[PDB]
């Protein structure tokens, strides 16, 4: 027992809050940037040929909550930006809500 | 105004600045709200109140937020000045193959089959 | 309404004392017994008619140099002996059997001196340790075992100076020198549940050490109330009480006074003061005020030697009342009230290792 | 054919052209309100009247 690892309780608790904070954001948003961004800390990412697998474990985890959120379409929005910051190919956005259902 | 703005942040630090004085003062001379959506209502998709609007608007806030390097929203130590991702990429990138999409499919039909060609 | 000096005494050390503390825990009858700490020493007299008080039991530590701070009477539920636990700058925590006239407990965890003691009003286990270390610590004084530690990320900055429990035992306000003021829970089912499984560990069952809870939040605060320290806060009912070195006690309570206690959200970002209360010569730090367990009236020490005295009734706190006890032989400074299960008498503490003694008459 | 595209699916439609930009059966494959020919149909309902790319 060594008493120590990447993840602090209250920094789960305040980045949410943080978030909490912003005006111009619609629900169908701050829910999935928190329910990524947890995902995130709770590995560690760091180098971009993980981004792939990264996106494919996170639905891989939060499958039946997304659809219990019913907030697949606005994952699906997020995957068009990762796309557009030149981490997702094309070759797996659609692979994504293929292994969703 | 700016004179009472002053002196009412002289008066006190809680206020301290006509900044805010200037934004009661909008408040005030308004008094109305176009909703948590940014003045420019942006509802969400997975909701019901839609509204066809154009892919900028519809990505503005994820752009706005994204911090590349952690790979995440609200980098604690990274500021947000930035460029988004209004970059280049490789414009041909993909199969390219012709087949029939389906009953409805966009080939298989002379009209689109051949547009698409045209619209190229 | 009027208390009269039936008895003064004085200490040999002269060295400051600070705490007063009746025994609440008195069967119906039983004879009045409180203590007082000092220097390194404590205290134990009974009252007696005719403005008598007895010497009883009197301890001290030698090992080392300490300046008690605070004291709190509670007993033992197996077999009802009387109990107090006393604290000072080392920052260790003690716990004394006058029938056997022993400590049978310490407790080592803070980093600095302890301001404060009280208990549950409802549980007799739960100890709460207020200190400079910016924490607030909660033990299970039954079966050796922390619980809780207020403070963190959001907590206090700067040498947290006192709290007090709500009436019932499940809210808490805390007051230091950065001006801050911060409501805590324990309602809270996460709360509870700690709490249950506190009750219920052997060391020697498992190899793990107990799992405490840190809590990192408030669930409210403001810091617009004073512009100076704050030592002291009381609950009333669902309302606050608060002093400062300005010279002034207020109550208000938070958000609006439509505003529930209960429903309040984390983020509110208002209060609301009711009324002020007055006197003179406070402009130092460390000085409390106490109430009667049937919270109808009010005391409060003074710097040079007065009192000043008020009813907690409909007396309206714009001319709510004025009532100064005083006496001609020290006006050096008095730290602490406190009164009887009942409002017999009232005794204070001056500054100069001495004693006082007010008897009322109604 | 006049079907039912919802605002939701359209500004998807708006941005999923952003991403391919010449399939049909790709996009409405995501976009489960349209169909392939008529996403077709619609890009020459609307995205005939597109800018240059």
């Amino acid at each position: 027992d060594s008493e120590d690892e990447k993840d602090p309780e209250w920094l789960r608790e305040k980045t949410i809050t943080q978030i909490e904070e912003f005006s111009d954001v619609n629900e169908g948003e701050k829910e999935v940037m928190k329910l990524w961004n947890l995902h995130v800390m709770k590995h560690g990412f760091i180098a971009d040929n993980q981004m792939n697998h990264a996106c494919m474990l996170f639905v891989e985890n939060y499958g039946q909550k997304i659809i219990k959120k019913n907030l697949c379409r606005n994952f699906m929005l997020h995957l068009v930006s990762m796309h557009d910051f030149n981490l997702i190919s094309i070759m797996s956005i659609d692979k994504a809500v293929t292994k969703l259902r | 105004s700016d004179k009472i703005f002053e002196a009412i942040s002289s008066m006190f630090p809680d206020k301290g600045t006509a900044e805010e004085l200037k934004e009661k003062y909008k408040e005030l001379t308004e008094q109305q709200l176009p909703g948590a959506l940014p003045p420019e209502c942006t509802p969400n998709i997975d909701g019901p109140n839609a509204k066809s609007v154009q892919r900028e608007q519809s990505l503005h806030s994820f752009h706005t937020l994204f911090c590349r390097r952690c790979f995440k929203y609200d980098c604690f130590l990274h500021p947000f000045h930035a460029t988004p991702n209004t970059y280049k990429r490789k414009n041909t990138e993909t199969a390219l193959d012709n087949k029939p999409c389906g009953p409805q499919c966009y080939q298989h039909l002379e009209g689109a089959k051949e547009f698409a060609a045209a619209l190229t | 309404y009027s208390f009269k000096c039936v008895n003064s005494l004085k200490e040999d050390h002269n060295q400051p004392l600070f705490g007063v503390q009746f025994n609440w825990h008195s069967k119906e009858g039983d004879p009045l017994v409180f203590a007082t700490v000092g220097s390194n020493r404590v205290t134990l007299y009974e009252c007696h008619s005719q403005g008598e008080i007895r010497l009883l039991q009197s301890y001290v530590d030698a090992d080392a140099d300490e300046n008690f701070y605070t004291c709190a009477w509670t007993y033992d539920s197996n077999t009802s002996h009387p109990l107090l636990a006393v604290a000072g700058s080392r920052g260790i925590i003690r716990i004394i059997n006058p029938i056997t006239m022993q400590c049978i407990k310490h407790y080592v965890g803070h980093g600095n001196a302890i301001n404060e003691l009280k208990f549950h009003p409802r549980d007799p286990n739960l100890l709460l340790s207020v200190s400079k270390d910016h924490a607030l610590r909660l033990w299970n004084i039954q079966t050796d075992t922390l619980v809780a530690i207020f403070g963190g990320v959001e907590g206090h900055r700067d040498e947290v100076l006192s709290a007090d429990y709500d009436l019932l035992g499940e809210k808490i306000m805390s007051c230091g020198m950065d001006h801050s003021l911060k409501l805590w829970r324990i309602n809270s089912k996460r709360m509870m549940n700690a709490i249950k499984e506190s009750y219920d560990y052997n060391p020697n069952k498992t190899n793990r050490p107990f799992i405490s809870q840190k809590i990192h939040f408030p669930d409210f605060s403001t810091r617009d109330i004073h512009r100076n320290y704050v030592d002291c806060v009381r609950w009333l009912g669902d309302l606050i009480l608060s002093k400062s070195c300005e010279n002034a006690i207020v109550c208000w309570k938070p958000g609006k006074m439509e505003d529930d206690i209960d429903k309040i959200k984390p983020s509110e970002s208002n209060v609301t003061i009711l009324g002020r209360f007055d006197y003179s010569q406070c402009d130092i730090w460390y000085m409390r005020f106490s109430m009667d367990f049937w919270q109808k009236m009010l005391a409060l020490g003074n710097q040079v030697g007065k009192l000043y005295v008020w009813d907690l009734e409909v007396e309206d706190p714009h001319k709510a009342k004025c009532t100064t006890l005083t006496h001609h032989k020290c006006g050096a400074a008095i730290r602490q009230t406190s009164f009887s299960r009942d409002s017999s008498i009232l005794i204070a503490v001056c500054d100069d290792a001495s004693i006082w003694r007010w008897d009322r008459l109604r | 054919e006049n079907v039912e595209w919802s605002g939701a699916e359209a500004s998807m439609f708006r941005v999923l052209i952003g991403t391919y930009y010449d399939n049909f059966c790709a996009i409405a494959r995501l976009i489960g309100t349209k169909t392939c020919r008529q996403v077709y149909e619609f890009r020459v309902k609307e995205s005939s009247i597109i800018a240059p790319a």
